[PDB]
């Protein structure tokens, strides 16, 4: 198994928060570009920019963390989901994980107050 | 996991049984309606005990065929789905299939006659015959469908007939709560869009020109269900139509643009139309119908006075955000 | 309308057309029985015994049954073995391209209700959630005799289709 | 007009009503084979299954995938069908007896096999997937490679007759067969055979485990009968091409010493009888070949297709080219030139 | 009116017997139910089917010869065997520049461990 | 190119977190001028090659932080 | 740029297997793979940490489901060699004979159904009559088929049938006329030697690097048994060949599980003669139940019987990690016990599941019917290699 894969790479521990910053900056392209090619491969019902103000938001959740080495993991992790829907590897199931929200408008009573809280019992 | 079904937890029936749902509202959980929906194998009945299984209410399955009721199971847990066969005719069935039910509805509406059923048979009578036995067992929550354009007129017997039937389920157990939906719109409808998506004529009259707004019937599932269990429902016409008013020329060309290809067109008139479709009926396989002929001059006649998709805090779809979706394996 | 009529599992022949559709009935049901074309799912330990079911002691050809590994000329799917989270949109999809006089076998307890694997986490808790299966094979090396009786069976079931009653609608 | 349209029919209760017991029997055979029991749940003997086969796959839909033209799918099935049924003519059965004589019968015989190719070749475009259609040109490549042996022995075969018609061949076979003086042109024609089919010493092409559970576009319904009963009609007609121009093909022995003893004129019993034994030799022949070629299709892995292409054009067919600098020549030692 | 001009026109009539019987058996016809670039090739794919053609087509040149070959007597056998003669170096050009090899790139690296 | 930085103008326009869309000059700073983030960037630099079909190598597409190094890059098709 | 890359197999490429897997053909030659794995994967490692060593037993017949007994054998021998016990004899000439007539059956499956793979059937039906025959033999001992509910922790379940040491030798007599049968058509069988001579080539170093083991190695040319290198349970006590191959291709890896068969029921030729007499569980009631004779006469008995039941047996600390010879290859385990009576962690290595690792250092350049060939000879069964 001398050779790797088509996107894969060897994983390599960036020793400044900068070269971290540029690896992401490089991978939020990675994902922006290959976009359109998502919609294509898992055949989704819904459009092309939901797709990158979704892809938007999730490096938006994991802005504001502190450490270098917390943010290593956070970014091979996200250079391996890359990976993975670059090719067939995930399927169009498992692709629409990440969108619970969009699919269903929740229903009826989705609980705000005290209220709508109790008298259910929080759910 | 939570209960977006239900308002709250507790909830005694209006005939007096008390229902508490334990757990959190999942698929392994328990809601406690006992519910049933006759003719359930149909095509909004499939969508209708998928999302009323969905929370776990215990879905009693009449069916009529031995082949088609079995892709039901996979939406109920144990115990959820529940599968019993009747027919219309042998009263003692209905009286059955009814007897722990906390609620009941009937989408049973054929667009042509059979030689064993008519529109009298199987609207305004076989309709007579279930809800009968539903005033004699004081069963909550009754709702019975009708169609639009449901008049006591005569031009669409199907549409002379349903009227009739709403006055009946009007007459005995009055406080029987009546809707009716525009067209329905979804994945393999019965006769509105798979017979778009192929066709190898595409021919009927007015000029395509009938008004109508299409509802998608997963929104018309939803608004069922959020129907079925509240109170402010009970014996009140419900008219269900679509955010916006159509014409068929309008429709048919938001198909065809997305399918990139001509859909014929030959739009002949009345005459000759009619017996080509009279010799179909002794063919086995089911083909657009002669009575199917008399709704393409007739439109969406509206009710002002009935209670709409905000009513229950529901916005449907508008089918040109759909047409790509649906009618997508045929490009 | 009657009022009463006789429940399609309770009705007999009494018209000439109805022995005439019973017989046709019995001819289409038969052929149906007869030859009997399942598509080779088996995965995990429950796929060797569906191969014992292949083997001389057991045999299928004289029951019918042979393997054609593609699921559009099949009849009914064997789900054989675990059913994991991973797979389970291909079980979904396979279940997809099969023609509609379809049945589908649950072959294994892993295949009913989770089986060993009931409290894993990549794991389908039976195939319920996915096909919707009318004939359980139980066991968990279910038993060659054990799956040809669950075969016979979904046979009797066959013989009981009533396709062809039902044009008449009993 | 009326001794024709029964005449026709008969032929067709012959071999279209056999061919599914064809069909059958492999089946029992390859049960023996293996040691195990063939079917035996369905007829009395277990016979008459193809018919519950065929009823069946009547029975089943026509679910068509979208990547596929829905009329190439109806014309492949069927002109493969009619390929390996309109090679029904010019089978001798006994003397002169085929559907239509006429003195070109090789020539047709042998361009309906040519057209053979045509419908597989057609049949993997529909369903453009690159897999579908990269499995057609790997079968169609093989299926015209040993179509090019099949048809270039028969011009040796015909270097003792020089005649193009086929009943002219067994009586020209009547001093002595081909097969037992030319016997490794036999073995290459046997393997020929075998390869012309769909075989599976040969088929790897039908490989559901290469492809996308590709067979070849798994089409089914009463299009899978087409094709299906067009490769068995393939075998027992390439069997009954081994059966006339090698083989013995409907002549047991002499036989008029036996028929001088039993009748004392000529009567329609004895046009019968001989009609009978002229065609049961012919069915020996036959019936004991479509068991041969199970019988080799039992014991024997399938190939590569670098096996296939170097099995043709390495090391059958320069051995081929062998035979066409030999038996000229041993034509032309003796006088011994056949003359029409 | 022979029975050999009926049969080619009466099986294609049997196939619309059992082509239309299950478009009048069936039911439920049509339900819902990356290819970005490439296509891969040797020349031992294409070569086969183009070579065939001189090798079917010689065949046919051999043909109107085995029917005449009592006229050509101990002469024609000399021409058409002058005709085979030419056409077999032809054949085993290809044999020697291995035409039909589609070798692999599998190779055990010959090049041994030469160090320092 | 003429009018290319009208269609970039064009482009640039349909976001959001623009507190004017007036305020695109030939010379808009990403991060200053029209306020925006290090996402915003590859945003609309990705928005652009998309506009135009072309790819873009790496270093290019980091170094641009003005609207006028878009249209100085421009040019490379 | 890249190949019009495929997907394997979904359901029913190789028999016995949910083979996904990626290639990437640029002449219909390899020159990348990509197995993935995982569509088994039940996860079963993180539930072995919640049961009993009493109960965790049949997570590993499940395991490798054509060669149960190595993995019942293998953690047996595991928790003996960490509990500081021994088996008594009978019981380890027992173990041993049972696990070589599972090596008989799986190579007996193995063989046949690769030649199935390949396209020879007669021996996928010859092979399978054999296993049923075999299935007889796993009936009579402990459970059903397939599934032995068989080797504990304690050493064995129970003992025979008062007859199943002489009806295995009425078995053993006919089964080298019914194995040199299926050899006489796949052995010499230019078909088969011409697809099976070169195929795969196998270099020793890189099959070292590759962590490979069993028939493969072996057939690479280095001599490497557990059988016999680090022996236990009797092989030593009992005389036995081992064959080993000469070049690295497919067709030593064929031969040398041609010839397993014939040192295999050599085993059972010296293992019915000489079977010993004695206790054939362990001899006290700590680590195993006491017989249920005795345990309704004896108060002793019964706590034994209950704790063993309830709690199970408490295990000292440490870790371990046994490897036998599995006919598939080197299986090993890795337990840590807590001190508790659940173990703490336990790794299982399953054999192929190296060899699946090692499939695109082998597979480079062959072509794809030669990329089925390969899959059976390092036997992708599938229930190995995910867990
Ligand atoms: N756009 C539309 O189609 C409109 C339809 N509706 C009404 O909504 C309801 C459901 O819609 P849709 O899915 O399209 O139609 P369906 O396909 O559901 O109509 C047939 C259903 O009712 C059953 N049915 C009819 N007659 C009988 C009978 N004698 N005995 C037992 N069952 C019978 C059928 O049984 P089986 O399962 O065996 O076939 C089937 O379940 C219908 O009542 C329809 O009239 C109202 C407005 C719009
Ligand atoms: S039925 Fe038994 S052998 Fe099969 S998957 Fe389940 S646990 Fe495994």
């Amino acid at each position: 198994a001398i050779i790797a894969t088509a996107f894969a790479e060897t994983v390599k521990f960036s020793g400044s928060k900068q070269e971290l910053q540029k690896r992401t900056l490089a991978l939020y392209r990675q994902f922006l570009r290959g976009a359109p090619t998502f919609a294509d491969l898992y055949e989704v019902q819904f459009s092309i920019p939901t797709i990158r103000t979704k892809i938007r938001q999730e490096f938006e959740r994991h802005r504001f963390v502190d450490d270098l080495s917390i943010q290593n993991v956070l970014y091979a992790k996200g250079h391996m989901e890359y990976q993975e829907c670059i090719n067939f590897w995930k399927q169009q199931a498992q692709f629409l994980k990440y969108f619970p929200e969009e699919d269903d408008i929740q229903g009826r009573h989705q609980p705000s107050n005290f209220v709508d809280k109790f008298l259910k019992n929080r759910a | 996991n939570s209960f977006e079904n239900l308002a709250q937890d507790v909830n005694i029936t209006r005939s007096g049984k008390t229902l508490i749902a334990k757990g959190t509202g999942g698929r392994s959980s328990r809601t406690g309606y006992t519910a049933t929906v006759f003719g359930a194998n149909g095509f909004l009945g499939s969508y209708l005990t998928a999302k009323l299984a969905k929370h776990g209410t215990t879905v009693v399955v009449p069916y009529r065929e031995e082949m088609a009721k079995r892709h039901l199971k996979v939406t109920g847990d144990l115990g959820v789905v529940n599968f019993l066969e009747m027919d219309l005719r042998n009263l003692e069935s209905i009286d059955e299939a009814v007897r722990h039910s906390d609620i009941v509805v009937n989408l049973i509406g054929r667009e042509y006659e059979t030689k064993n059923f008519n529109y009298y048979d199987v609207h305004v009578e076989g309709a007579r015959r279930i809800a009968e036995a539903v005033k004699k067992h004081n069963i909550a929550r009754y709702i019975h469908v009708s169609a639009f354009n449901a008049e006591i007129d005569s031009p669409s017997e199907f549409n002379h007939t349903k009227g009739l039937g709403e006055q009946v389920t009007k007459d005995i157990v009055p406080w029987a709560t009546i809707v009716r939906p525009a067209p329905m719109f979804g994945r393999e409808d019965k006769w509105f869009l798979d017979r778009m998506a192929r066709s190898p004529c595409l021919v009927s009259a007015n000029k395509f020109q009938e008004t109508s707004n299409p509802v998608h019937v997963i929104d018309v599932a939803a608004a069922l269900e959020r129907i079925c269990f509240d109170d402010s429902t009970v014996a009140q016409t419900f008219e269900l139509y679509g955010p916006q008013k159509f014409t068929q020329k309008q429709i048919i060309d938001m198909v065809s643009e997305t399918l990139r290809k001509e859909v014929r067109h030959i739009e002949l008139p009345k005459a000759l139309y009619q017996a080509y479709t009279k010799a179909t009926q002794a063919i086995w396989w089911p083909t657009y119908s002669p009575d199917q002929v008399e709704r393409q001059f007739l439109s969406q006649k509206i009710d002002p006075s009935a209670k709409t998709f905000n009513d229950l805090d529901l916005t449907p779809m508008e089918l040109p955000d759909l047409m790509f979706k649906l009618i997508r394996p045929y490009r | 309308m009657p009022t009463d009529f006789p429940l399609p599992s309770q009705q007999k022949p009494n018209s000439a057309v109805d022995y005439t559709l019973t017989t046709l009935d019995a001819v289409a049901n038969w052929a149906r029985q007869g030859s009997f074309w399942p598509v080779t799912f088996g995965l995990a330990c429950c796929a060797v015994e569906m191969m014992h079911v292949s083997a001389p002691r057991y045999d299928q050809d004289r029951l019918g049954i042979i393997f054609r590994a593609s699921p559009r000329q099949s009849d009914i799917m064997i789900v054989a073995g675990t059913l994991t989270n991973k797979m389970a949109p291909v079980l979904r999809q396979v279940y997809d391209q099969m023609p509609e006089p379809r049945w589908v076998i649950s072959m294994g307890s892993c295949a009913n209700g989770g089986g060993y694997y009931h409290f894993s986490y990549s794991v389908v808790r039976g195939c319920d959630r996915i096909v919707p299966v009318d004939v359980y094979v139980p066991g968990c090396p279910p038993t060659s005799e054990a799956l040809m009786y669950g075969v016979f069976q979904l046979q009797r079931k066959m013989r009981n289709t009533k396709i062809t009653r039902m044009w008449y609608r009993k | 007009m009326i001794i024709n349209i029964v005449e026709i029919l008969i032929f067709l209760v012959c071999v279209l009503f056999s061919v599914a017991y064809l069909t059958v029997a492999e089946r029992k055979t390859l049960a023996y084979m293996q040691r195990r029991l063939g079917p035996n749940f369905v007829g009395y003997y277990g016979l008459l299954q193809a018919f519950a086969d065929a009823v069946k796959l009547l029975l089943k839909e026509i679910v068509l995938p979208k990547e596929s033209n829905y009329i190439i799918l109806v014309i492949s099935p069927l002109i493969t069908l009619i390929t390996a049924l309109i090679g029904w003519v010019v089978i001798p059965l006994g003397p002169g007896i085929t559907l239509g004589e006429l003195n070109l019968g090789i020539l047709f015989s042998l361009a309906i096999g040519s057209l053979g190719v045509f419908g597989s070749l057609l049949s993997g475009w529909s369903s453009n997937s690159k897999y579908s259609l990269l499995g057609s040109i790997r079968s169609t490549a093989q299926l015209i490679s040993y179509e090019l042996i099949l048809t270039s022995i028969f011009i040796i075969i015909i270097m003792f007759v020089s005649s193009l018609n086929i009943t002219t061949i067994i009586e020209t076979q009547r001093v002595v067969w081909y097969c037992i003086p030319l016997l490794p042109l036999l073995l290459i024609f046997f393997i020929a055979s075998v390869a012309e089919t769909a075989r599976p010493p040969f088929d790897l092409t039908e490989s559901e485990s290469e492809l996308v559970a590709g067979y070849f576009t798994e089409y089914s319904g009463s299009p899978f009968v087409f094709f299906f009963l067009a490769e068995y009609s393939n075998i027992i007609l390439i069997s009954a091409f081994n059966g006339y121009l090698l083989l013995g093909g409907y002549l047991s022995f002499n036989y008029s010493y036996l028929f001088n003893i039993l009748f004392n004129d000529y009567s329609y019993v004895s046009f019968l009888f001989e009609g009978l034994i002229n065609s049961s030799a012919y069915a020996i022949k036959l019936v004991f070949l479509m068991f041969s070629f199970i019988w080799v299709r039992a014991a024997f892995p399938r190939f590569t297709y670098d096996n296939l292409i170097n099995f043709c054009w390495i090391i059958l067919l320069p051995l081929l080219f062998g035979i066409f600098l030999i038996i000229p020549s041993t034509l032309y030692i003796f006088d011994s030139f056949p003359t029409l | 009116m022979n029975t050999f001009i009926i049969f080619i026109i009466l099986i294609p009539i049997v196939g619309f017997a059992l082509l239309a019987v299950n478009i009048l058996l069936a039911v439920y016809k049509p339900y819902n139910e990356f290819n970005q670039t490439r296509l891969a090739f040797n020349a031992a794919f294409i070569l086969v089917a183009i070579l065939f053609l001189p090798f079917d087509l010689e065949i046919s040149t051999l043909l109107p010869y085995v029917m005449s070959i009592y006229l050509v007597s101990n002469y024609g056998f000399t021409i058409v065997l002058l005709f085979l003669l030419i056409l077999i170096i032809g054949f085993v050009y290809e044999i020697n520049t291995n035409a039909l090899k589609i070798n692999k790139h599998n190779k055990p690296n010959t090049d041994s461990l030469i160090y320092k | 190119r003429p009018d290319a930085e009208k269609r970039i103008a064009a482009v640039l326009e349909s976001f959001d977190k623009i507190s004017n869309p007036a305020a695109i000059t030939p010379t808009a700073s990403f991060a200053k001028d029209l306020n925006l983030d290090s996402l915003d960037t590859v945003e609309v630099v990705v928005a652009i090659e998309e506009e135009f079909g072309i790819e873009i190598p790496d270093k290019e597409a980091d170094e641009i932080k003005s609207v006028n190094q878009a249209v100085e890059y421009i040019l490379a098709q | 740029i890249r190949a019009f890359t495929i997907n394997f197999g979904p359901q029913h490429p190789a028999a016995h297997g949910v083979l996904r897997l990626i290639l990437e053909l640029s002449g219909e030659e390899i020159i990348r793979s990509d197995p993935h794995v995982g569509l088994l994967h039940r996860g079963t490692e993180k539930l072995i940490e919640y049961k009993t060593y009493m109960q965790a037993l049949p997570y590993f017949d499940r395991l490798d489901y054509v060669s149960m007994m190595t993995n019942e054998q293998v953690f047996s021998l595991a928790v003996e060699k960490l509990l500081n016990v021994e088996v008594p004899l009978r019981g380890k000439y027992i173990r041993t004979m049972f696990g070589e007539i599972t090596r008989v059956l799986n190579h007996l499956m193995s063989v046949c159904s690769h030649a199935m793979d390949v396209g020879a059937l007669t021996p996928f039906l010859w092979g399978f009559e054999e296993r049923e025959k075999l299935m007889e033999f796993y009936e009579r001992v402990s459970g059903a088929r397939l599934h032995a509910a068989y080797v504990r922790p304690g050493g064995v379940s129970q003992d025979l049938p008062a007859g199943l040491l002489d009806d295995i030798y009425m078995w053993a007599t006919q089964f080298g006329d019914r194995l040199d049968e299926i050899e006489e058509l796949l052995t010499d069988n230019r078909i088969w030697k011409l697809r099976t001579v070169n195929i795969g080539t196998v270099t020793a170093q890189d099959a070292l690097n590759l962590g490979l083991s069993g028939p493969m190695l072996r057939g690479s040319g280095i001599p490497f048994d557990i059988r016999k290198n680090a022996p236990y349970d009797a092989y030593d006590k009992v005389d036995f060949d081992v064959p080993v191959g000469m070049n690295g291709d497919c067709y030593d890896r064929y031969l040398i599980r041609m010839a397993e068969f014939r040192q295999s029921l050599r085993i059972i030729e010296q293992c019915c003669n000489d079977m010993p007499a004695g206790a054939v569980k362990v001899e006290d009631f700590k680590i195993n139940s006491p017989p249920r004779n005795l345990m309704k006469e004896d108060m002793e008995a019964l706590i034994h019987h209950f704790l063993l039941y309830t709690k199970g047996y408490s295990v000292p600390p440490g870790e371990t990690y046994t490897a036998i010879e599995a006919p598939k290859g080197e299986m090993g385990v890795y337990v840590v016990s807590d001190g508790s009576e659940r173990p703490y962690k336990c790794k299982i290595r399953a054999p192929g599941f190296a060899h699946l690792g090692a499939f695109d250092h082998i597979a480079r350049g062959h072509f794809l019917p030669d990329a089925v060939a390969i899959i059976g000879t390092m036997d992708l069964v599938f229930g190995e290699v995910d867990r």
